[PDB]
């Protein structure tokens, strides 16, 4: 399959979607709700690009790269002004209800939402109204819960229910009061519930065992081990 | 509350041991007179290394007037100098030169590290910098700063004077004990912790 | 089109001339944000291209810079020839007011280039440094020895596989054998330095301990009686590894290291680095930022010139103007402490602006300094600078013309005392210097010590005029740009907005992400032309930081100008250059 | 040499002597440290302290931004948590023999806890005594920022501040609420 990103030709796999194909080529498209192991759902509306019908097209249309197949002879633009403005607007909408929590958050410096806020170029706040809040739940000894930081990307429920097969985590509520967690306070029963600390792009699910003696990612001495 | 040092030529070539203060009342008065004369006339070696030397010669100028302490003669020869101010970075090419100049100085001699470079290497944790001048020569006073302001150099001069004024050295090289006794004085951090912790309000940085 | 845009500069007439002379396939034109035409020339055509540029109708007469780059770790090398290492040559034509950057690609095994010294004599020290730090051999060099590190040093420090920090190495142990071995290495031998020695040529040692404010360094002198028949400066005693730290610190955290490049310059040293990083980031700073940075640059320029004039007068033999000039420096320091919070290394410029706004009451202190300075300057002239003993010590001592200044890369007052009107603030204006009315003083054609000192007095007066214009016209507006890459963001929005807090959090911890590009900024420093050449590989750290300083050129010009003079003439020439050893070694 | 040159030089030497004499008849420019205290501007970059909130608690949330923004790397700290859930430094040490007093840590602090105060008198006899622990840095007041509190801005719930009690925050709405 042949795609044209910003006037440059690329050879990709036609069975892949545009987001994973463009990330495999080294291009940067912001995304929240898509995971390679979980598939595409088109929820966060962050991976928007501008697709053109043919080569001699100027208008185009905003499509979602996770929901669009990378078929042969595709014409898309990432650095288009309208696509960049829409991605910055999506980051801004996610940032309207976000708590001022980065210094006291275990995801700080390891946060996908921080990286995508910086990548979209959104650094000026003009929202002046209140932010929604959520109470937290006790999820056991391993996972720490902080629902104020959620961006409603549905990664946790998709992984935990579709992939891991767990039963006790779900999404509850409505329009902007979506809650992600257990129906009641208790320990998460899945044997693979600890992957929520890497699945969640925010600091809603955090490593409590690490949060006891917490240090940032840049301060860690890492090794490859078994 | 004293340390005993004797030298006999890795650097530094000295061994120190914690010893009780030995201190006739005439010998004591002679010792205080010698210490007073040594501390009220301290001739620094005019040694230029880096920007900290620019601050040191700023301290020597008219708006600061380090001459008031009797520390202005500023000898160009290490034989005539009492104090070595390492005012700058200890570069690896300059470190044997510093060691040679310190060896060419004569007793009694004192060392002031001026700046973060001379203290520990400072911001220059790099291949061509010795991480502090205390790696190879013994230091009496340390000044944090990059650079210290000239009055910080004067404050270290006062600290050195107070350290000299209660140290014991032989009056003559034929009579007495020839080891050098230095006072184990209270650290300035623990002394100023009482007046530093109690600070509550400071002027806001939006004004002059 | 903004001034930071990526340009290939194919409209430059030098590109068309090179196309007509060497052919279209002979070289590759690279589009950069440096503002200069970058041409990748093949190695065997390098001397031909140098001769062609030297014999143009408006020739490229000055080798501005010559250094190397390790391209092994560089991932974003799109549109570039294949290379493990590279050597770049920055050449300036003053008549065209243009400049060109030639680049020679080298493989890892064949690290040899033909030498450039037959065209430009400053290539001697530039190629010695390139060999010292990168291991690139230059065939035909008169003496290719190390110039920064000692001769008994293993490895080349600026290679990417060389560990940067001292804590990586063993801690410094000074034993008796080590002290003897390093004292043996610093001993001078006539044959190794290319002295080329009559039964009367004695040898003189000047340093390395130096009783002056401008660093510590050595000069070895060949003497016939009192006449200097030959001399070669020994430098590297003040090497701080600032470029390796440029590869080791992030974009924001490197600014204190940019401060200590020329430690009498301060914000003047901060200016080209932040300008080049803003070119990399695509940031156009507002006008208030430009006026603030011009004001602080001129304040530190007056500070440096005051120290230089005082040190020159002290080296002549009058010891009172150093006291009064340091009092004037204390007045400048009062204003600088009020604005930035520090005296000599403020580290106050930022990517996108300045660290804080101007404090309330800065105009008052600037008024006191502007009222204080000119009477003190006139007293300095009447007391010491018009003294006939000082004139006899200074006039006609170590004099050179326009050709010797051009061939050695001398800039600043030494170049402009030869009659060449070339200031960066008027030829290639930066940071809104085109909005200020000031004059560029020039000499008659001969660069004496006295002519350079009087020229620096004239630039002190012109900087006072620029400071008066800054005081009268300072715009009301932001002290930081509204770009997303302004590092750090404005503090109050960081303290109450989550997106601004995220931007600040990632910019001060991991660093700001400059996209992969090359940028260049040259400014008129307090001692000449200071330039930053910054190569970014798309990361939060600089891939390459090249700092060109004029003191390197002036210390290299010393043996050509002091030859056949006295030792006291050498002392006066050292006092009248306006150098520092941090600028030389860095 | 010329006789006119000799006379002009003699007159210039006399003029220099005269000017230095009138400079002797001038006012002393010396600031008499230490009897005259040294004036410092409020934003002077001297001794580093950790400050407290107006409520009296220490402002540092142990977020390690100052340690990573330090170009020397002379700040070391460890996060600890109280039972209510607030973050604080378990310890906090600054190697002042390494610190270049550049103010980058204060610029990077999102709680205005770490500050550089107008104090330069920091001389020491031993280099081990230049390592200032949290006992030597935490002062009794707010310092240069008298009213800023980070925990009034944060979304995390601590003692005396539950969910929705922060600035620009609404009360939490349960998913079981009857309102649409
Ligand atoms: C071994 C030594 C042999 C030589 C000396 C023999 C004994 C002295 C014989 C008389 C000397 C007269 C000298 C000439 C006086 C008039 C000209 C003059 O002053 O020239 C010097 C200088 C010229 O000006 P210029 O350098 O061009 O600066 C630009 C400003 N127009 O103008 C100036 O600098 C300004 C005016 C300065 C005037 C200075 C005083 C002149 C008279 C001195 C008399 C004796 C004083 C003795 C000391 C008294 C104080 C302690
Ligand atoms: S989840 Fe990310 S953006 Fe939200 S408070 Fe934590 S670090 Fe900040
Ligand atoms: S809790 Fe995390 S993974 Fe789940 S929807 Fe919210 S942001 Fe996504
Ligand atoms: S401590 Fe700072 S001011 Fe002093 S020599 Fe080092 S770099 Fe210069
Ligand atoms: S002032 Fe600079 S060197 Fe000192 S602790 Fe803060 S960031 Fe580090
Ligand atoms: S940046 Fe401020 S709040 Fe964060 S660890 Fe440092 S002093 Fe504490
Ligand atoms: S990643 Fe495509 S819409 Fe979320």
């Amino acid at each position: 399959a042949t795609i044209h990103v910003d006037g440059k030709e690329y050879e990709v796999n036609g069975a892949d979607n545009l987001l994973e194909a463009c990330l495999s080529l080294g291009l940067d498209i912001p995304y929240f709700c898509w995971h390679p192991a979980l598939g595409s759902v088109g929820a966060c509306r962050q991976c928007a690009v501008k697709q053109y019908q043919n080569a001699e097209d100027t208008r185009g249309r905003l499509v979602m790269s996770c929901m669009t197949p990378a078929s042969d002879g595709t014409f898309i633009s990432i650095d288009d002004e309208e696509a960049k403005q829409f991605r910055e607007s999506v980051v801004e909408w996610l940032m309207t209800n976000h708590p001022h929590d980065c210094p006291v958050c275990e995801e700080g410096g390891n946060c996908h939402l921080q990286d995508m806020t910086v990548m979209t170029g959104h650094s000026f706040r003009r929202y002046r109204f209140t932010k929604r809040t959520h109470r937290n739940q006790d999820l056991g000894p391993f996972i720490s819960h902080e629902m104020n930081r959620c961006i409603a990307c549905y990664r946790c429920v998709r992984y935990y229910k579709d992939y891991a097969g767990g039963t006790d985590l779900g999404v509850y509520g409505a329009h902007d009061n979506v809650y992600f967690g257990r129906p009641e306070d208790g320990t998460l029963e899945s044997e693979f519930s600890g992957n929520l600390v890497e699945i969640c792009p925010t600091g809603v699910f955090t490593d409590k065992t690490h949060s006891e003696r917490y240090n940032r990612k840049w301060d860690m001495q890492f090794a490859p081990s078994i | 509350d004293y340390t005993l040092t004797r030298i006999d030529p890795r650097y530094p070539l000295q061994k120190q041991e914690i010893v009780t203060d030995p201190l006739n009342v005439f010998m004591g008065k002679l010792n205080d007179m010698v210490n007073w004369g040594r501390k009220n006339s301290i001739w620094p070696y005019n040694f230029g290394l880096s920007c900290c030397y620019v601050e040191m010669v700023t301290s020597f100028t008219a708006v600061h007037d380090v001459a008031r302490f009797g520390a202005e003669v500023l000898r160009a020869s290490p034989r005539q100098a009492d104090l070595m101010v390492v005012a700058g970075t200890c570069f690896t090419k300059m470190a044997p030169v510093i060691q040679r100049l310190y060896d060419q100085m004569l007793e009694p001699k004192w060392v002031i590290s001026m700046g973060a470079c001379a203290n520990s290497g400072g911001m220059y944790d790099i291949y061509s910098v010795v991480q502090g001048v205390d790696k190879f020569i013994p230091v009496d006073v340390y000044i944090p700063g990059c650079p210290p302001r000239p009055e910080a150099y004067m404050q270290a001069l006062m600290l050195l004077q107070e350290s000299i004024g209660k140290e014991r050295r032989p009056l003559s090289w034929v009579v007495g004990d020839q080891g050098v006794y230095r006072a184990n004085m209270q650290s300035e951090r623990e002394r100023k912790r009482g007046e530093r912790i109690a600070v509550t309000n400071l002027r806001t940085p939006d004004e002059i | 089109e903004p001034a930071w845009q990526t340009r290939d500069h194919l409209d430059d007439p030098v590109i068309g001339e090179l196309r007509n002379r060497f052919g279209p396939d002979a070289f590759t034109v690279q589009a950069t944000r440096t503002g200069v035409p970058v041409v990748w020339i093949k190695r065997e055509q390098l001397l031909e291209v140098g001769d062609f540029l030297k014999k143009l109708p408006k020739p490229y007469v000055m080798l501005f810079d010559l250094h190397g780059m390790d391209e092994r770790l560089r991932t974003h090398r799109e549109g570039l020839p294949a290379a493990d290492f590279s050597v770049f040559y920055h050449l300036i034509s003053i008549d065209r007011n243009r400049d060109i950057m030639l680049k020679v690609a080298l493989a890892e095994n064949d690290l040899h280039v033909p030498t450039f010294t037959k065209l430009f004599p400053n290539a001697n020290w530039y190629e010695r440094e390139t060999w010292d730090l990168f291991g690139i051999t230059f065939d035909g060099h008169p003496n290719l020895r190390r110039i920064m590190m000692p001769q008994t040093w293993k490895g080349h420090p600026l290679r990417k596989d060389y560990p940067a920090r001292a804590t990586e190495f063993s801690p410094f142990e000074l034993t008796k054998a080590k002290q003897d071995l390093e004292m043996e290495a610093l001993t001078f031998k006539p044959e190794e330095w290319g002295m080329k020695r009559n039964e009367d040529f004695m040898f003189l040692n000047l340093g390395p301990n130096h009783p002056s404010a401008h660093g510590a360094f050595r000069i070895v002198l060949q003497l016939d009686g009192e006449e200097i028949v030959d001399c070669v400066p020994d430098i590297g005693y003040h090497h701080r590894g600032a470029e390796k730290m440029g590869e080791r610190q992030s974009w924001h955290s490197y600014i204190p290291y940019t401060d200590r490049i020329e430690y009498l310059g301060g914000c003047v040293n901060e200016m080209p680095y932040v300008l080049a990083v803003e070119k990399l980031a695509g940031i156009t700073v507002p006008d208030r930022v430009n006026v603030i940075r011009v004001m602080l640059s001129e304040l530190f320029r007056i500070n440096s010139h005051l120290l230089y004039i005082s040190t020159f007068i002290q080296d002549v033999g009058a010891m009172t103007p150093v006291f009064f000039a340091f009092t004037d420096r204390q007045k400048i320091y009062d204003l600088v402490e009020a604005i930035t919070g520090f005296r000599m290394h403020p580290a106050w410029f930022r990517i996108g602006g300045v660290a804080h706004d101007l404090p309330r009451g800065w105009d008052r202190l600037l008024r006191e300094f502007l009222d204080w300075m000119p009477k003190r300057l006139a007293s300095y002239e009447k007391a010491a600078l018009q003294n006939t003993i000082l004139k006899g010590r200074s006039q006609g001592v170590a004099a050179y013309g326009a050709k010797e200044a051009l061939e050695w890369g001398t800039t600043g007052a030494g170049l402009r005392a030869t009659g060449i009107d070339f200031d960066v603030r008027k030829a290639r204006p930066y940071s809104g210097y085109e909005n200020f009315d000031f004059e560029i003083p020039v000499g008659g054609g001969v660069s004496d010590c006295y002519t350079r000192v009087m020229l620096k007095v004239e630039e002190l007066r012109q900087s006072l005029r620029i400071l008066e214009q800054c005081l009268n016209n300072m715009p009301e507006g932001p002290f930081k740009a509204d770009h997303p890459l302004t590092t750090p963001p404005p503090k109050e929005r960081t303290l109450q907005h989550i997106e601004t807090l995220i931007t600040h959090f990632l910019q001060v911890s991991w660093g700001p992400v400059m996209p992969a590009n090359e940028s260049f900024q040259m400014i008129e420093a307090t001692k000449g032309i200071n330039s930053y050449y910054l190569t970014s590989d798309g990361s939060t750290m600089s891939y390459r930081t090249r700092i060109r300083t004029p003191s390197y050129a002036h210390l290299q010009q010393i043996p050509a100008a002091i030859r056949g003079s006295l030792v006291s003439d050498l002392i006066v020439y050292l006092g009248s250059i306006d150098f520092v050893m941090s600028d030389v070694d860095r | 040499m010329t006789l006119k040159e000799l006379l002009v030089g003699f007159g210039t030497q006399v003029r220099s002597i005269w000017m230095i004499g009138l400079h002797a008849f001038a006012k002393r420019e010396t600031r008499m440290y230490p009897e005259e205290p040294v004036y410092l501007p409020p934003r002077y970059r001297g001794r580093i302290v950790l400050t407290r909130d107006p409520d009296g608690e220490e402002r540092c949330v142990a977020c390690n931004l100052c340690a990573v923004a330090c170009p020397v790397g002379c700040i070391s700290l460890q996060k600890a948590e109280t039972k209510d859930g607030r973050w604080y430094p378990e310890f906090f040490r600054i190697n002042f023999s390494r610190c270049i007093f550049c103010g980058l840590c204060e610029e990077a602090c999102p709680t205005t806890a770490i500050q550089l105060t107008p104090d330069f008198e920091m001389g020491e006899y031993k280099r081990q005594d230049l390592v200032y622990e949290k006992e030597d840095l935490l002062i009794s007041g707010p310092g240069k920022y008298p009213e800023y509190n980070f925990y009034r801005m944060a979304g995390m719930a601590i003692d005396g501040k539950d969910k929705g009690e922060a600035e620009n925050e609404a009360k939490p709405i349960d998913v079981k609420s009857l309102l649409p």
